[PDB]
RNA sequence: CAUCCGGGUGUUGUCUCCAUAGAAACAGGUAAAGCUGUAUUUUUU
C-alpha cells in the first residue's frame, strides 16, 4: 500500500545487495511499490561494467547499501 | 462470491486446469511429479484453484541414497492429502 | 418513577415534559443566558465594586469599606503636569480591571474575561434553519437509520442552551420559600427607558443580594 | 494491523538487530520500515555469516529476506501491547 | 522520477539490446530484445540468446520469459 | 504491439518447451491451453533432460511457478 | 538523591502510559515532538491540552466532580490563581505526553499550552521558538479572525509546521443551528481562509493537517481516524486511503458498493457531510433529543460502543459529552495528524537558523539549549529550556548567555576569526512539564523542552546555555537571537511603591516581573518613576496582580496608563548646522513602505533599497542604518568616497545610536527618519580616542538639529482593534468609536454563517484605556473587543509640536492640534528635561538658533 | 464568634409493596446471547 520512501536515497550512487551473494551498483533514478528499483547502469562485483541504465526487480533484492552518504 | 466460483470454475472447464477436472471426473490412477524427487502415482479425489489433491489407493517412488549408492524404494497409502507449491507436472497415464 | 417517592426529595424527568416546563417559564425567567451580558454585573464585579468604592450606573453603592483617606499629595509621581488626561477613567473601569486602575486594591477579587455568543432562539414552526446569519461565499455509516432532525430536538438544543434548572432533566427539591424568581430579573441589568423609582428598587434588590 | 509491525514501528531510532535469510546480522540505528518490514538503518554494522564484520553507514533491508528482528529490552514494559 | 513500468515500455519502443539475469541461477543469463509488455515484469523477447557466464554463446530462438524468475534489464 | 499473454493465446495448438526450477529438465509437446496465472496444458511431452529425451509422458499438466521459460 | 527523587514522583498523579517508557522514548531524537498549541483568545487550546492530559492519566487530583461530569471545563494548565480566576490562560504551562498514533507507533510530544488574548502574544512567541509544530486552534464561528492570520505569517516566520485544529463544531451545531450541509460550507471557507493566509503549504483534512474538534463536548478527530474507527469493518484494507481522499471536496456518494462517483444525481449531501458531518449532526440529535434505549440500541450496532448503567442517568450536555468521548476515542487522531504534518527535521534545520544564524551542528563535542522562558510552575523560578543538541544532566555545570549578549558575542566571533566563560550555572534540578508539577529526570536530551531550576542567577528573559569542550567547539558554536515578543510592548504604566520604605522589595519583585514575564521592558527612569512597557491592559494587569499579590506583597501606586511616543519628521531638514564644544547632520522623513520593510553584503542591500524605495545607486552605497527602530543613516557628501576620515565608521555611529535610543523632544525614540551626514570638519591635530568621544556627542547633536529642522512630531502607536459584534450593534460600535479622538474603521468582515461582524480597526494606544471594557458594556456583553500592536503601527500625534499657545484646559482632555504638543512637555516633566510647571521646547545649537533662521 | 430556617451521607431499626433458592457446571448435543474470520515480487502456494 505505502510507497517505499526512498527519496533520501534519490539521484546517489547505491551497491545493490541481491540474490545468490551478488552485487549491483549505480546511482539511483526510480522505483515504485513492489521495490522495482530503476538506476544508472554499473559494475558487478575485479569489476567490469554492463549496460547503461538497469531496471533491478523486487524481489531479487537483499539490500541496497548507500555508498553515498 | 458465488459469481467469482462459477467464473473460475468455467475457466477450469476451458483452459489449463480442465485436463485435471476430467481425470477426477473419471477417476482414473494418474501420476505427479513433486519438488522433492517424489513420483506421486495416485487416485484423484479432491480439486480447487490452488492445485491442492486428496489422493487415494497412493503410491509415492523416491530414492533414499547416500552416495555412492542406488536404491529404487516405493510405500503404499491408503488416503493423502497434498499441498499444490510441491507440484511442478501431473500426467495422466492412458 | 419520575421521582425518589412520596417524601419528594430527588426528582428524574424526560425531554419532552422538561421541553414543555421550559416552555411555561419562558415568560417569567427570562434571564438573558449569554454569559457577557454580566461583564461588569457579577457577584465578584460587584465586590470588587465595593472595596473599591465604586459604582456601575446600574449597579448597588455601599459604604467604602475602607478609611476613605486621600493626602496623596503631589509627588514627581502623579502630578498634574506629569501625567496626561486623554481617557475620562471612569469608574466602570477600575472594576472591571481592578490591579490597574484602581492604585491600591486592599481584598479586591480577580474577575472574569469571557469570549462571544452566536445564536439562535426563534418562536417558529421551522427548525434548524440560517435564520439571521451571512452567507458563505460558494458507504455512509449511517444512511436511512434516521432523518436528522426529529421532533423533541427543536426544543432540546433550547433546553441545552438554558438556564441552570431546566438543562439539568433530574435533580434535588428545594423550599419553594427556595427558588428565588425576581432574583433573576434583579440582577439582569435593566435600566434604559424604565421609571427611576423602578431603577432605584433593582439597585436595593442587587445591593441586599450582594452584601 | 500486524502487532509486529507495530511494535518494528514503535522501535523506530532505538539500536536494534538485524538477521536475514543469508544470515548476516547487523546493529544499528532503526531509520524507518513501512507495512512489509523494509527497514533502513544508520550507523549499522555488518557481521558476515562467516565471521567478519564490515561497518556502514546507511543500510536498506527487505523484510521478505529479513529473518528476525531483535529490539531492545525497554518496549517490553510499554505501551503498543496493552 | 523514471517509474519500472515506464522504463519498460520506452525499452520496448526502443527495441534495442537486453541483456537478462536469471533469478536464483547464477550461471546462466539471456541476452535479447523486448517486445512485449504486462502487468508484471512478464515480457515477451524475440532473437533471445543465452549465456554462460565467466565465472562465447549457445543456440536460442524466440522466447517470452517469466515475470517471476527475472533478475535484471537493461537498454 | 504483442504482449505475452496474446503471444501464448496465439501459440496454443502448436509445439511449445518448457524449462524448470530445481533440477531443471526441459519438456517438449503440442500446447492445448492456458490462463493468466500461466499454468500450461501440453499433449505428446516428450522430456529433454538437459538436451536428451529422457521419456514421453503424453498428455501431461504443467504447474506454473516452478516454469522458467517458454519456446518453440 | 534516590529518596528524594522518589518523594517527588509520589507528589504527583500517576499516568496511564509509564513514565519510565517515555523518558528512555525521550533519549532518541524524533520520537520527540515539540508542539506549540496556539490559537487566538478562547479558541480552546487550554481545554483540548487538559483533554490530552486527561487521557494521558489514570486519575487527576484536582479534577472534581462537576468537571468529570463535563459541566465546567477543567483546564489542567491554567494552574496559578490569576488564571483560575481570570478565565485566561496567561502563561505558558504545558505538559508532555507519550501518545499513540493512529497504527500504534508511540511518541512522547512536548506541548505548550500559549495563550491566545493578544496581549500575551509573548507567551505565544515563547511557545513559537520552543516548538517545532505548532497546533493552531481556531473558532470555528469567530472563523479565520485576523489574530489566526497574524499568527500563521508569523508562524511562516519561525518556522514551524501548521497543523490546524478546528475546534467548535458544538457551536455550529449546536448554537449557530446550522444545517449539515451549511455547516460543511462554513468549514471549506473556513479552510480556504486558512489557505489564503498561508503561502505556500495547502490545508485539508486530507493529508491530516486538519483535525475538527469541540473541546467543550470533548473530542478530537482527523477524517482518517474516524475512518479507522468506523470505516475498516465495510470496506478491505486496499481502497481505504482512496476512499479517505474521497471524503473531501466537491464529491458525493449515490448508491454504491463501492463507487462514489463525483458527480452526481437526485440528492445532495456530499461524500464529507454524507460519512461525517452528517454523522455528527444525528448523533447530536439522539445524545440530546432521543429516547435514551433507542440512541444506546445504534451505539450497540453502528459504533459498536457500551453506555453504561450510570452514563444513562446523566443530564443531557453532560451525557451528550460522554457519547462523544465513546464515539472518538482517547483523541489519538489529533497525534497522528501531527505526526503527518511534521515533515520532520527538513524544517528544524532552517528553524535553528532562523532563531541562531545559519552554519553547522556538534553533537557530542557541546550540548547547546534555548533557555527559553523563565517560569513559576512549583512556586520557585524554573527556567523552560529547550536542549537543542548534547545531553544536559542533573549538577552539571554550565554556559549561560542572555540574548542580549548574543549579537555582541557573535561578533565577538567574527573578529577573532586565554579562555572567557564570563557567567556559569549548577544545575540543581531538571523535570518535565507539566500542568500541575514537574516530573524530575536526571538528563536532559537533545529534543526535549524542560524545566531546569538552577538557571535564572545569570540569564533575564530568553538565553543560550551550552558546555564546550575546546576552542573549535566554541568556534562552531553560534548564539540564539532574542524572540521576537511579535506584538512588541506599546503600553505604559509608571509605579511607585506606596510605602518607600519598601523601594527595594519592588525592585526585587520588578526583576521577577521582567524574568517571568517576558514581554516586559521595564525601564527605570532617574527620576525614580520605576516603568513597566506591557503589551496591553489585561497584560499589566496581570502582571501587577503577580506583582502586588505574590512576588512583592505590598501596597504599590499605579499611573494612569500612558504609551510610549517617538520622534519622526515630516518635512526634510533644511539647514545641517554643526556644533562645537565637528559634524552636520539631516534628516529626511523614509518612505512608508520602506518602514514597513524595516519593521517586519553591500550591493545586495544597494539592491534591496532600489527594489524598495526607488534609491539610486549612490544612496545605496551611502547607507548605514542602526536599531530596528528605524532610522537610516546616510554618508552622503561629495569629499568623503576621497577622504579616509569619513572612512572608519564603526566607531562614526555610536552617536547616532545614542541619538536613535533617546531623542530630542522627548528623549523617547527616534523612528521613521532617514538621516543624512552633510559635512564633519575635522581637525589636523587627531587624537583619536578623544576625536571618537567628541563624534559620539556631535553626532547626536547633529542629528537632534536635523530632526528639529525637517519639521519633527512625536508619533503615537496605534491599536489595531478586533471588534466581533453581533451585526445590529455595528452603529453602536461606530458612536463609541466616533466619540474618542483618534479611531478609524478599516473594514467591516461579515464572518460566514454567523452574526459576527468581525469590524477591524484602528485605535491610538493612548485613547485605548480600557476601550475593551467600554466596547462590552455599551454592546450588552457582545462583541469582544482586542487590542494588539503586532504590525509595529505609529502615526502622527495630530498637530504641530514646538508652539507655546497650543491649549486652554490642563485637567482636561486637549484639541488635537494643542495635543501635538501637550503630550511632548508631558513627556519632557517626565523625564526631567524641563524646569517648571509652565515651560518650553527649543534645540541649541548655535548663534542664537541662526538668528532664528534669519528672523 | 453564635442563633435559628433547610440539606445530605452512612450506621441502624421499624412500618407499606416487589420478591422467592437451598445450590449449579463435567462429555459434548439442542436453543439463544457475546466477541473473532479465495495462488502471478514483501510473509500461507
Ligand atoms: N461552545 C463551545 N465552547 C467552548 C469550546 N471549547 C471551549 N469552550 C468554552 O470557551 C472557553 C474557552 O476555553 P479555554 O480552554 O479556557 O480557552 P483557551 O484556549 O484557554 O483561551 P486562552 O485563555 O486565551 O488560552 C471555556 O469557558 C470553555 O468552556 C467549544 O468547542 N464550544
Amino acid at each position: 500500500v505505502s510507497t517505499p520512501e526512498l527519496k533520501k536515497y534519490m539521484d546517489k550512487k547505491i551497491l545493490l545487495n541481491i540474490n545468490g551473494s551478488r552485487k549491483v551498483a549505480g546511482i539511483l533514478r526510480g522505483y515504485d511499490i513492489f521495490l522495482n528499483v530503476v538506476l544508472d547502469d554499473a559494475m558487478e562485483i575485479n569489476n567490469h561494467q554492463l549496460g547503461l541504465q538497469t531496471v533491478i526487480r523486487g524481489n531479487s533484492i537483499i539490500s541496497l547499501e548507500a555508498l553515498d552518504a | 462470491r458465488a459469481e467469482l466460483e462459477e467464473l473460475e470454475e468455467f475457466e477450469f472447464k476451458h483452459g489449463p486446469m480442465s485436463l485435471i477436472n476430467d481425470a477426477m471426473v473419471t477417476r482414473t490412477p494418474v501420476i505427479i511429479s513433486l519438488r522433492n524427487n517424489h513420483k506421486i502415482i495416485a487416485r484423484v479425489k479432491a480439486f480447487d484453484r490452488h492445485c491442492n489433491m486428496v489422493l487415494e489407493n497412493v503410491k509415492e517412488l523416491w530414492t533414499e541414497k547416500k552416495g555412492k549408492n542406488v536404491i529404487n524404494r516405493e510405500r503404499f497409502i491408503s488416503k493423502l492429502f497434498l499441498r499444490g507449491d510441491s507440484v511442478i507436472v501431473v500426467l495422466k497415464t492412458p | 418513577k419520575k421521582v425518589n417517592g412520596t417524601s419528594y426529595k430527588k426528582w428524574s424527568f424526560d425531554l419532552p415534559e422538561m421541553s414543555n416546563l421550559y416552555r411555561l417559564s419562558t415568560p417569567l425567567r427570562d434571564e438573558v443566558t449569554d454569559k457577557n451580558y454580566y461583564y461588569l454585573f457579577d457577584k465578584k464585579s460587584f465586590f470588587n465594586g465595593k472595596a473599591l468604592n465604586n459604582a456601575i450606573p446600574g449597579g448597588p453603592k455601599f459604604e467604602p469599606l475602607y478609611p476613605r483617606e486621600e493626602e496623596e499629595d503631589y509627588n514627581e509621581f502623579n502630578s498634574i503636569d506629569r501625567v496626561i488626561f486623554r481617557v475620562p477613567i471612569r469608574s466602570e473601569y477600575k472594576v472591571a480591571f481592578p490591579h490597574l486602575y484602581n492604585s491600591r486594591p486592599r481584598s479586591v477579587r480577580i474577575p472574569w474575561y469571557n469570549n462571544p455568543v452566536s445564536c439562535i432562539i426563534q418562536n417558529d414552526e421551522e427548525y434548524d434553519t440560517p435564520a439571521l446569519f451571512f452567507d458563505p461565499s460558494l458507504a455512509p455509516l449511517l444512511a436511512e437509520e434516521e432523518e436528522l432532525i426529529l421532533p423533541n430536538t427543536k426544543d432540546a438544543m433550547s433546553l441545552y442552551h438554558s438556564p441552570f434548572p431546566f438543562n439539568r432533566t433530574k435533580g434535588k427539591m428545594v423550599r419553594a420559600q427556595d427558588v428565588a424568581l425576581a432574583k433573576k430579573w434583579f440582577l439582569q441589568h435593566p435600566d434604559e427607558e424604565y421609571p427611576v423609582k423602578v431603577k432605584v428598587s433593582y439597585q436595593k434588590l442587587l445591593k441586599n443580594y450582594v452584601l | 494491523n500486524g502487532i509486529p509491525v507495530k511494535l518494528l514501528n514503535e522501535a523506530q531510532g532505538h539500536i536494534v538487530s538485524l538477521e536475514l535469510t543469508t544470515g548476516a546480522t547487523y546493529r544499528g540505528k532503526l531509520v524507518e520500515s513501512e507495512d512489509s518490514m523494509n527497514v533502513q538503518l544508520r550507523d549499522v554494522i555488518a557481521t558476515e555469516p562467516q565471521g567478519a564484520v564490515t561497518h556502514m553507514d546507511q543500510i536498506f533491508v527487505r523484510g521478505s529476506q529479513i529473518k528476525f528482528i531483535v529490539v531492545p529490552d525497554l518496549l517490553k514494559n510499554a505501551p503498543l501491547f496493552k | 522520477m523514471v517509474p519500472p513500468i515506464n522504463c519498460i515500455f520506452n525499452f520496448l519502443q526502443q527495441q534495442t539490446p537486453v541483456t537478462i539475469w536469471l533469478f536464483e541461477q547464477i550461471g546462466i543469463r539471456i541476452k535479447g530484445k523486448i517486445v512485449g509488455f504486462d502487468e508484471f515484469m512478464n515480457v515477451v523477447i524475440d532473437e533471445a540468446v543465452e549465456i554462460p557466464v565467466n565465472s562465447k554463446g549457445t543456440p536460442l530462438g524466440k522466447i517470452l520469459l517469466k515475470g517471476d524468475n527475472i533478475t535484471l534489464i537493461t537498454s | 504491439p504483442v504482449n505475452p499473454k496474446p503471444f501464448l493465446k496465439g501459440l496454443v495448438n502448436h509445439r511449445v518447451g518448457v524449462k524448470l526450477k530445481f533440477n531443471s529438465t526441459e519438456y517438449r509437446g503440442t500446447l492445448v491451453s492456458t490462463d493468466n496465472y500461466f499454468n500450461l496444458q501440453l499433449n505428446e511431452a516428450e522430456e529433454f533432460v538437459a538436451g536428451v529425451s529422457h521419456g514421453t509422458l503424453g498428455e501431461i499438466f504443467i504447474r506454473c511457478n516452478n516454469v522458467l521459460y517458454i519456446r518453440e | 538523591e534516590h529518596t528524594i527523587f522518589t518523594q517527588l514522583k509520589k507528589n504527583i498523579p500517576k499516568t496511564r502510559y509509564n513514565r519510565d517508557y517515555m523518558l528512555s522514548m525521550a533519549n532518541i531524537p524524533e520520537r520527540i515532538i515539540n508542539v506549540g498549541v496556539i490559537g487566538p483568545l478562547h479558541s480552546g487550546k487550554t481545554s483540548l491540552m487538559d483533554l490530552l492530559v486527561i487521557d494521558s492519566h489514570k486519575r487527576i487530583p484536582d479534577m472534581s466532580k462537576n468537571v468529570e461530569l463535563g459541566w465546567k471545563p477543567l483546564r489542567y494548565l491554567d494552574n496559578l490563581k490569576q488564571e483560575i480566576d481570570r478565565g485566561l490562560s496567561i502563561k505558558l504551562n504545558g505538559s508532555t505526553l507519550l501518545c499513540t498514533d493512529l497504527e500504534s507507533k508511540s511518541r512522547m510530544i512536548n506541548f505548550l499550552d500559549a495563550p491566545g488574548h493578544v496581549n500575551f502574544m509573548d507567551e505565544t512567541a515563547v511557545a513559537l521558538a520552543a516548538s517545532d509544530l505548532v497546533l493552531i486552534v481556531i473558532d470555528v464561528v469567530e472563523g479565520v479572525t485576523f489574530v489566526v492570520e497574524q499568527l500563521i505569517k508569523q508562524s511562516i516566520k519561525n518556522n514551524v509546521a501548521m497543523c490546524f485544529v478546528i475546534n467548535k463544531l458544538d457551536r455550529l451545531i449546536l448554537d449557530l443551528k446550522l444545517p449539515p450541509m451549511d455547516a460543511y460550507l462554513k468549514l471549506n471557507h473556513i479552510i480556504a481562509n486558512i489557505n489564503s493566509f498561508t503561502k505556500g503549504n495547502v490545508f485539508s483534512p486530507i493529508d491530516n493537517n486538519i483535525i475538527f474538534a469541540s473541546t467543550k463536548l470533548g473530542f478530537t478527530f482527523t477524517i482518517k481516524e474516524f475512518v479507522s474507527y468506523y470505516y475498516a469493518h465495510s470496506i478491505p484494507s486496499s481502497k481505504i486511503d482512496d476512499f479517505t481522499t474521497r471524503l473531501w471536496g466537491s464529491v458525493y456518494y449515490h448508491k454504491g458498493n463501492f463507487r462514489t462517483k463525483p458527480f452526481e444525481n437526485v440528492e445532495k449531501y456530499p461524500t464529507f457531510v454524507e460519512f461525517i458531518l452528517i454523522p455528527l449532526y444525528k448523533i447530536f440529535s439522539y445524545a440530546l433529543s432521543m429516547e435514551k434505549d433507542k440512541l444506546k440500541n445504534l451505539l450497540r450496532s453502528n459504533f459498536r460502543v457500551n453506555l453504561s448503567q450510570e452514563a444513562l442517568q446523566y443530564d443531557p450536555q453532560p451525557f451528550l459529552k460522554h457519547v462523544l468521548q465513546l464515539i472518538f476515542r482517547q483523541q489519538t487522531g489529533l497525534v497522528d495528524a501531527i505526526t503527518r504534518c511534521y515533515q520532520p527535521f527538513e524544517l528544524f534545520d532552517n528553524k535553528t537558523a532562523h532563531l541562531s544564524i545559519p552554519g553547522k551542528s556538534t553533537p557530542e563535542g557541546t550540548l547547546w539549549a534555548h533557555v527559553l522562558k523563565t517560569v513559576d510552575y512549583g512556586g520557585a523560578e524554573w527556567s523552560l529550556v529547550r536542549i537543542y543538541s548534547g545531553l544536559l544532566k542533573r549538577g552539571d555545570t554550565v554556559r549561560i548567555l542572555d540574548t542580549s549578549q548574543s549579537e555582541s558575542r557573535q561578533k565577538r566571533q567574527l573578529h577573532d576569526i586565554s579562555k572567557t566563560e564570563t557567567p556559569s550555572c549548577e544545575v540543581e534540578e531538571i523535570g518535565l512539564l507539566g500542568g500541575r508539577y514537574v516530573y524530575p529526570v536526571h538528563e536532559a536530551h537533545k529534543g526535549q523542552i524542560v524545566l531546569i531550576k538552577g538557571i535564572s542567577s545569570a540569564y533575564i528573559k530568553s538565553a543560550t546555555l551550552y558546555s564546550v569542550k575546546s576552542k573549535e567547539d566554541m568556534k562552531q558554536l553560534k548564539f540564539f537571537k532574542p524572540l521576537d515578543y511579535i506584538t512588541e510592548a506599546v503600553f505604559k504604566i509608571v509605579l511607585q511603591p506606596l510605602l518607600p520604605r519598601e523601594l527595594p522589595k519592588l525592585l526585587d519583585a520588578l526583576n521577577k516581573i521582567s524574568k517571568y514575564y517576558p514581554g516586559v521592558i521595564i525601564k527605570v527612569e532617574e527620576s525614580g518613576e520605576h516603568v513597566i512597557l506591557g503589551n496591553g491592559e489585561l497584560y499589566m494587569d496581570c502582571l501587577l496582580y503577580d506583582l502586588r499579590a505574590s512576588y512583592a506583597k505590598i501596597e504599590i501606586k499605579i499611573s494612569d496608563p500612558l504609551t510610549v511616543f517617538s520622534e519622526s519628521c515630516s518635512n526634510e531638514s533644511f539647514a545641517s548646522i554643526p556644533v562645537s564644544n565637528s559634524i552636520s547632520v539631516a534628516a529626511e522623513p523614509m518612505d512608508s513602505k520602506m518602514i514597513q520593510d524595516l519593521s517586519r553584503p553591500r550591493k545586495l542591500s544597494k539592491i534591496l533599497r532600489t527594489e524598495y524605495g526607488w534609491d539610486s545607486l549612490a544612496s545605496r552605497n551611502v547607507w548605514s542604518f542602526y536599531n530596528g527602530n528605524v532610522l537610516i543613516n546616510d554618508t552622503l557628501p561629495d569629499e568623503i568616497s576621497p577622504e579616509l576620515l569619513s572612512k572608519y565608521k564603526e566607531q562614526i555611529i555610536q552617536g547616532f545610536y545614542w541619538a536613535v535610543k533617546e531623542g530630542p523632544l522627548a528623549e523617547e525614540p527616534i523612528y521613521g527618519v532617514q538621516y543624512k551626514l552633510l559635512s564633519i570638519s575635522v581637525p589636523s591635530d587627531v587624537n583619536i580616542d578623544v576625536m571618537k568621544s567628541q563624534i559620539i556627542p556631535l553626532m547626536k547633536k547633529a542629528c537632534y538639529v536635523g530632526l528639529l529642522t525637517a519639521i519633527p512630531i512625536l508619533l503615537e502607536p496605534i491599536y489595531e482593534v478586533d471588534i466581533t459584534v453581533h451585526a445590529p450593534l455595528l452603529p453602536i460600535v461606530e458612536e463609541l468609536m466616533k466619540k474618542r479622538r483618534g479611531s478609524r474603521i478599516y473594514k467591516t468582515i461579515k464572518v460566514a454563517g454567523t452574526p459576527l461582524l468581525e469590524v477591524r480597526g484602528q485605535v491610538p494606544v493612548i485613547e485605548s484605556a480600557g476601550f475593551e471594557t467600554d466596547l462590552r458594556l455599551s454592546t450588552n456583553g457582545l462583541g469582544m473587543c482586542q487590542l494588539y500592536f503586532w504590525h509595529k503601527i505609529w502615526r502622527k500625534v495630530p498637530g504641530d509640536v514646538l508652539d507655546k499657545d497650543a491649549f486652554i484646559p490642563k485637567l482636561k482632555p486637549a484639541p488635537i492640534n494643542s495635543l501635538s504638543r501637550d503630550f511632548v512637555m508631558k513627556t519632557r516633566r517626565r523625564k526631567g528635561i524641563s524646569t517648571g510647571g509652565f515651560m518650553s521646547n527649543d534645540g541649541p545649537t548655535l548663534e542664537k538658533y541662526i538668528s532664528a533662521e534669519l528672523y
